């Protein structure tokens, strides 16, 4: 497990996790707020 | 021909001579290093400038230096 | 309009008086650290024709018969400045009498 | 009405662009039966287009001679004409997030350089430490200016590698 | 060679800001410019390039020659 | 010879050689030659150079204590 | 020897210790060099005297009801005749600019050729006819008073310039507006000095 | 020691564990107060923001409570400036803004000067002979005419208790004013009106019932009610 945990601790795995998290956050924001351009409320 | 210059920072590790593909360098006795060896270039007219001696130098910066210029038949590596 | 002789003559006389009696004490002290002997001073030895052509001639610094150091080179420079100022005043007056107002209203 | 730009609500070409987009959406919509998934998708697209065109209006947006909205750039001019949220506030938010990222990376670099073999920590991330620094960077500008004040933000030039002249 | 004028080296020596803002200032630059032809070459080419860019940016907006604005290809 | 020619072995030193890769950098003293060679101070660095090496020889005048 | 402090508790300046009119100041550490400090001292003194002259002119042109200082040289624009208290002196702009240029040229050339730092600061002699500068204590007190009134004159000249730029009202009408309607007429009610009020 | 723990079972930061500080609860998860001078600046900032908070919250609540009872007829806080600008004898907005901003500039310059050098406002012959009482006692507690009734001239334990009470009501006032702004932006009514709505109908009137506070909750409610 700790060998597997250090494998997930490697740079490409945490990079993939960050990319998935950021892409999902931005996609859900754009879906639930369709076409945001002007900062108004 | 090219110019091969060797400074006092050489440690006499003989790596530049082994990496030389045309037998330009040599080792002479010396007192400025622990190994009591110093690189020399008595056959600099046969050097082509391949900089293989500089690749094998372990000291920081370079204890051996190759300067190009005035290419000849032997310096251009021509078999014709 | 302003007549040309009175304006030009007054401008050049005032500029020459400022050169001789006013700016001359300030002169030869701005050239003290400019072409002085303590610094590089002369710029050419004067060996060949071009080198001695770089060398100053014996006409601008031979003597100063004026009580001050006002040589004829300074006379020419201050007279040129006076002619410039007089022609500037004449030009401004000429633009003024033509019915054109260049000043901000 | 600044920079010779009409507001989107009072504009003319903005309405032409809106009608053109609604017209091509309706032309695509008429090719499907009302009780179909492509019909619902095209209706949702038309609703999103109408909502976007309505929300771009009544927000101070300006467009000039083409109906395409323009963004007022200069602060002060944007502040006094209700255009601060166009670019003045988005760069403030971006500066906050970028400073968050930079401060978190700086903290990770400094805390990872202490132990033996820091390159291993660089290439094999300490995930609990990275997540702890991730949730501790909400006050990045205060910490950054305080390290600037105490001098730990900057390194002396005597200790920095310098290329030969 | 006359008794009046300005020495370039003296102007370069004098224009050193106080309180060590520019260190030694512009001192020693006269011999640097005069001895090095490449310094003058770079300065001349930079100024002439800036002037050429100015010519390009000002000829089209301010046509100095008659019937030049109508000639679009020219 | 009294004391030693160079610094204490294992102590941190700062390289003042401008042409060296590790100029204004801190390294560890491995050995100092007592024979009297030109560059007796052997310094090992954590960060390797472009050639991949991490040890070098320096003279007495190009090594000082690291500032704090 | 210190004349006071512009902010009680600021860090003192060692070089700004024995200078006349020492109110510490200098937050930007300007003029740390002694020669630049002396140049700043003499420049501040002559700016003080010029601001004194200008403030006196602007006040005296208005307390006598002779017009604004802004429209005072307007006779040059309109081609009218110059006036001074009503004398109606017969001079033209050609015969005014030239004489002013040459007179202040000889004046500033004689001032610049002093070659004495204290005399550049305070020449005395022919410029001190009555001469209350004989006693050093009264000399120091009058130096401090001159510096204070000169700084007040500089800020007054800046105030006159800014007030006439923001509003067309003259000096005395602006003063009467500030006393008559203090909370309703000030720099914040112009709409120009403060954008958006 | 410490007054209490904001989060039991959590590791107290080292700079706040042994710190004898008034109103300390170890609430520094971001470690902002690591430096002692930075801690002093943050303490002074907290004190000024707290006094801001209670002054504003009292001025919002007590006139608001009086108008709810009907004794007073002042407006609510979000339109009082608007009606006061439109008064018949109203000073212009810019004049009041810059005048009381300049007055703030005076007191805050004095505060900055006595912070960057403690006791530096007691320089003799500076403020009309009254500058001898301008010397501050501690960080953020000047004293003198700031405490003319002498309530701080007591035992040290009573002084620490008073400081703890001051900072506790101050922090409560910060969250109260933040709530005032937030639920006026959400509901659009006064704080007393919001309290009355929560008292009359607690379930129907809350932050979660409106989509402004939590977006998308109204859609979930409509889907559940469908
Ligand atoms: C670098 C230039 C640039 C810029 C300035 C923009 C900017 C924009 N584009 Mg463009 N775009 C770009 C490059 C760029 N894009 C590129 C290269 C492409 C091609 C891939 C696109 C393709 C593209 C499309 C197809 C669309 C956009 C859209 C947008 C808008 C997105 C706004 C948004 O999502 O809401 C604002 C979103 C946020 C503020 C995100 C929130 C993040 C903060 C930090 C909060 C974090 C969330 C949470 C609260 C954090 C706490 C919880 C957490 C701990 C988990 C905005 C106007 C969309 C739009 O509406 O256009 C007008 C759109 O339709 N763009
Ligand atoms: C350096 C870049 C830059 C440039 C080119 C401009 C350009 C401009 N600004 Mg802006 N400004 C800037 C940065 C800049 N701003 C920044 C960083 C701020 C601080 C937030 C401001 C704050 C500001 C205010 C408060 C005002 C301007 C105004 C103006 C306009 C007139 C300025 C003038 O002197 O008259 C002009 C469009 C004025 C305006 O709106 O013009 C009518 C105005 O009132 N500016
Ligand atoms: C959709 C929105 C969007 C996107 C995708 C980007 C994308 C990018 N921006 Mg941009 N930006 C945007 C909107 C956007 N921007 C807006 C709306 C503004 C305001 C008008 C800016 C202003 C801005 C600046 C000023 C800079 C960027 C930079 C960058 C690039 C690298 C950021 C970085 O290093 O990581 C995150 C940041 C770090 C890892 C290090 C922190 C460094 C930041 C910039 C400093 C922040 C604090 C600083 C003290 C504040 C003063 C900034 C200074 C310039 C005055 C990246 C391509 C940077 C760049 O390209 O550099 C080459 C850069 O300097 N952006
Ligand atoms: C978080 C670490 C970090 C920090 C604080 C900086 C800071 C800086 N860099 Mg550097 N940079 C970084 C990472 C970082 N960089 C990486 C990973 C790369 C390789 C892509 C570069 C490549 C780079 C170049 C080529 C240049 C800079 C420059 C700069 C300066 C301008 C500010 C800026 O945003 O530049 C913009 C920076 C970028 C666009 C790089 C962004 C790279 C990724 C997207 C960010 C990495 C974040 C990191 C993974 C977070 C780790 C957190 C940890 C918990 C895991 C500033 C000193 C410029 C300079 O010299 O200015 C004086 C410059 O020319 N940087
Ligand atoms: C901005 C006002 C402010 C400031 C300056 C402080 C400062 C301080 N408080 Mg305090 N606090 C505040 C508001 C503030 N607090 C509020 C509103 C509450 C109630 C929720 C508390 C509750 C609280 C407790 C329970 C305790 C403290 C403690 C402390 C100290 C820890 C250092 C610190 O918080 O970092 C400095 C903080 C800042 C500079 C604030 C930064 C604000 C950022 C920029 C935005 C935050 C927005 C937010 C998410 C909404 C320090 C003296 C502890 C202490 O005294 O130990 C010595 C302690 O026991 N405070
Ligand atoms: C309002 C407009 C600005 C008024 C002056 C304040 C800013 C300048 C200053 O404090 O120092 C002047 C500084 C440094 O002074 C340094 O030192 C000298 C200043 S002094 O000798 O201390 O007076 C100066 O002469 C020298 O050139 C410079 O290197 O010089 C600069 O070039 C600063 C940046 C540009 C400032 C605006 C021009
Ligand atoms: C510092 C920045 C100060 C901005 C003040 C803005 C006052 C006006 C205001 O709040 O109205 C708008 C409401 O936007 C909103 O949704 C509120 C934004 C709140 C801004 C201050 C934080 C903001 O301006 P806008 O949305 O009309 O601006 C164009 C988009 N950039
Ligand atoms: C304001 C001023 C000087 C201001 C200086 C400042 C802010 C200095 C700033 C700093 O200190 C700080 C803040 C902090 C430090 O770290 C840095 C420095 C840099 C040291 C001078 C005005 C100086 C003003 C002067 C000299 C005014 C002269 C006026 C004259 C001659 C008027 C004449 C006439 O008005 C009449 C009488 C009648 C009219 O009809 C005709 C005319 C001709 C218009
Ligand atoms: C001064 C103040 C408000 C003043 C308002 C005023 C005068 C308003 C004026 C008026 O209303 C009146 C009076 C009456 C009306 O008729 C007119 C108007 C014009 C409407 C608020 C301060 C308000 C201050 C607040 C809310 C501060 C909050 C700080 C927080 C939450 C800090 C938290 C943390 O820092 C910790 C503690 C530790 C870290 O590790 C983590 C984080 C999260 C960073
Ligand atoms: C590498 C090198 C070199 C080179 C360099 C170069 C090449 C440079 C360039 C440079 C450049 C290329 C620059 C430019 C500049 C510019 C400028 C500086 C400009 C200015 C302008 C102005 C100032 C203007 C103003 C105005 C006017 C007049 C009008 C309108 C308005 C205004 C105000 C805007 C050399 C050789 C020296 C040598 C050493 C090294
Ligand atoms: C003899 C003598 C004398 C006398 C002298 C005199 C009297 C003089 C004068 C003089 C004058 C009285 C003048 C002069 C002048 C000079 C000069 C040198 C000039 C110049 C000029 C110029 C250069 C011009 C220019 C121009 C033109 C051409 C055109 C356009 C405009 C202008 C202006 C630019 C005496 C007795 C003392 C002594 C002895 C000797
Ligand atoms: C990753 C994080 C994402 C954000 C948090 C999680 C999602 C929370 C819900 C987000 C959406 C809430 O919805 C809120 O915004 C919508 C944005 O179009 C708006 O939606 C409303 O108005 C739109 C037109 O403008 C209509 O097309 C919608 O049918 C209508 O519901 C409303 O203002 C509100 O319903
Ligand atoms: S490779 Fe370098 S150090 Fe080794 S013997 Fe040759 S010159 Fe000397």
């Amino acid at each position: 497990m700790k060998d597997f945990t250090t494998y997930l601790s490697t740079a490409p795995v945490v990079g993939l996790g960050w990319a998935i998290f950021t892409s999902g956050l931005l996609i859900e924001i754009n879906r639930f707020f369709p076409d945001p351009l002007v900062f108004s409320f | 021909a090219h110019v091969v210059k060797i400074y006092d920072t050489c440690i006499g590790c003989t790596q530049c001579v082994r990496a030389c593909p045309l037998d330009v360098l040599e080792m002479v006795p010396w007192d400025g290093c622990k190994a009591a060896q110093m690189a020399s270039s008595p056959r600099t007219e046969d050097c082509v400038g391949c900089k293989r001696c500089e690749t094998a130098c372990p000291t920081d910066f370079l204890s051996v230096r190759v300067y190009l210029g005035n290419e000849s038949t032997r310096s251009l590596g021509l078999a014709y | 309009m302003i007549e040309a002789p009175v304006a030009i003559g007054g401008s050049t006389v005032a500029l020459l008086g400022l050169g001789r009696f006013v700016f001359l004490p300030y002169q030869r002290r701005r050239t003290d650290m400019e072409v002085g002997p303590g610094k590089l001073g002369p710029k050419t030895t004067g060996d060949t024709f071009f080198d001695r052509l770089q060398k100053p001639a014996s006409f601008v610094e031979t003597k100063s018969k004026d009580p001050s150091g006002f040589g004829i080179i300074d006379v020419l420079g201050w007279g040129a400045l006076g002619h410039v100022f007089g022609y500037f005043l004449l030009a401004c007056s000429s633009l003024q009498d033509a019915g054109i107002d260049a000043f901000p209203r | 009405d600044v920079a010779g730009l009409t507001p989107c609500s009072e504009s003319k070409a903005y309405n032409k662009l809106e009608r053109k987009e609604l017209k091509t959406l309706e032309k695509r919509l008429k090719k499907y039966e009302p009780g179909s998934a492509p019909y619902l998708a095209l209706q949702a697209t038309k609703e999103r287009t109408q909502n976007r065109f309505k929300n771009y209006a009544k927000a101070g947006l300006l467009c000039g001679n083409d109906g395409l909205p323009h963004l007022i750039s200069d602060p002060g001019l944007a502040l006094r004409f209700n255009h601060a949220g166009e670019v003045f506030i988005p760069t403030f938010g971006f500066l906050y997030v970028a400073g968050y990222i930079g401060h978190v990376g700086r903290q990770y670099i400094i805390k990872s350089k202490e132990d033996a073999k820091p390159t291993d920590k660089e290439i094999i991330l300490d995930v609990p430490l990275a997540l702890q620094l991730a949730f501790q960077g909400w006050a990045w500008p205060l910490a950054a200016i305080q390290e600037l004040r105490n001098g730990s933000l900057l390194e002396k030039d005597e200790n920095i590698t310098v290329s030969p002249r | 060679n006359f008794g009046i004028g300005h020495r370039l080296e003296a102007i370069l020596e004098a224009h050193t800001p106080p309180a060590g803002g520019l260190g030694a200032g512009h001192k020693g630059l006269f011999h640097t410019v005069n001895n090095s032809l490449h310094f003058q070459l770079g300065l001349a080419l930079a100024s002439v390039g800036t002037i050429t860019s100015l010519v390009a940016q000002h000829m089209y907006s301010l046509p100095p020659y008659a019937y030049l604005a109508v000639d679009f290809t020219t | 010879k009294k004391k030693e020619v160079g610094p204490k072995r294992g102590s941190l030193v700062k390289v003042l050689r401008p042409e060296s890769y590790w100029y204004n950098q801190v390294g560890k003293v491995v050995s100092v030659d007592q024979s009297g060679i030109r560059y007796p101070v052997v310094v090992r660095f954590e960060n390797q150079n472009y050639a991949g090496v991490s040890t070098n020889n320096y003279a007495l005048d190009e090594v000082t204590d690291p500032p704090a | 020897q210190r004349a006071g402090n512009f902010a009680p508790g600021s860090e003192p300046k060692e070089y700004l210790n024995d200078l006349p009119g020492n109110f510490n100041f200098d937050p930007l550490e300007l003029g740390k060099e002694k020669g630049t400090l002396q140049r700043y001292r003499e420049a501040e003194l002559i700016h003080c005297r010029w601001a004194m002259l200008g403030a006196a002119g602007c006040l005296a042109v208005e307390v006598l009801g002779l017009g604004n200082w802004y429209d005072a040289p307007l006779w040059a624009v309109t081609g009218d005749k110059p006036t001074w208290f009503g004398i109606e002196v017969p001079f033209d702009i050609a015969t005014i600019l030239g004489v002013e240029v040459v007179a202040m040229a000889v004046a500033e050339g004689l001032r610049n050729d002093n070659q004495d730092m204290e005399k550049r600061l305070y020449p005395g002699g022919a410029f001190d006819p009555l001469g209350f500068s004989k006693d050093p204590k009264s000399f120091e007190d009058k130096k401090l008073k001159e510096l204070k009134n000169g700084r007040l004159a500089m800020v007054a000249c800046l105030g006159f310039a800014g007030q006439h730029a923001a509003t067309g009202k003259p000096i005395l009408e602006a003063l009467g507006d500030h006393l008559s309607s203090p909370f309703f007429n000030n720099f914040a009610t112009n709409g120009v000095s403060v954008p958006g009020v | 020691n410490m007054n209490g723990n904001w989060l039991p079972g959590s590791q107290t930061p080292a700079h706040l564990k042994d710190l004898k500080m008034a109103g300390n609860f170890g609430f520094d998860p971001l470690n902002l107060g690591a430096e002692p001078e930075a801690l002093r600046w943050y303490q002074q900032a907290e004190l000024v923001h707290s006094r801001t908070a209670m002054m504003a919250v009292a001025g919002i609540l007590i006139p608001g409570l009086f108008t709810k009872l009907g004794a007073l007829n002042v407006p609510q806080w979000y339109e009082a400036g608007k009606v006061y600008i439109e008064g018949e004898g109203a000073i212009p907005f810019g004049t009041l803004l810059m005048s009381t901003l300049f007055s703030y500039a005076f007191v805050e310059g004095k505060r900055w000067q006595d912070f960057r050098n403690p006791g530096s406002q007691a320089e003799p012959g500076t403020f009309f002979g009254l500058e001898g009482m301008f010397k501050g006692t501690d960080n953020g507690y000047p004293g003198g005419i700031f405490d003319p009734l002498g309530y701080s001239k007591t035992s040290p334990e009573k002084l620490d208790e008073l400081k703890l009470k001051e900072i506790k009501n101050g922090r409560l006032a910060m969250v109260a004013f933040l709530g005032f702004a937030g639920q006026y932006s959400a509901t659009g009514k006064g704080p007393i009106d919001n309290l009355a709505d929560h008292l009359a109908d607690p379930w129907h009137n809350t932050f979660a019932e409106n989509g402004v506070s939590v977006p998308g909750l109204s859609a979930v409610e409509q889907a559940a009610a469908s």
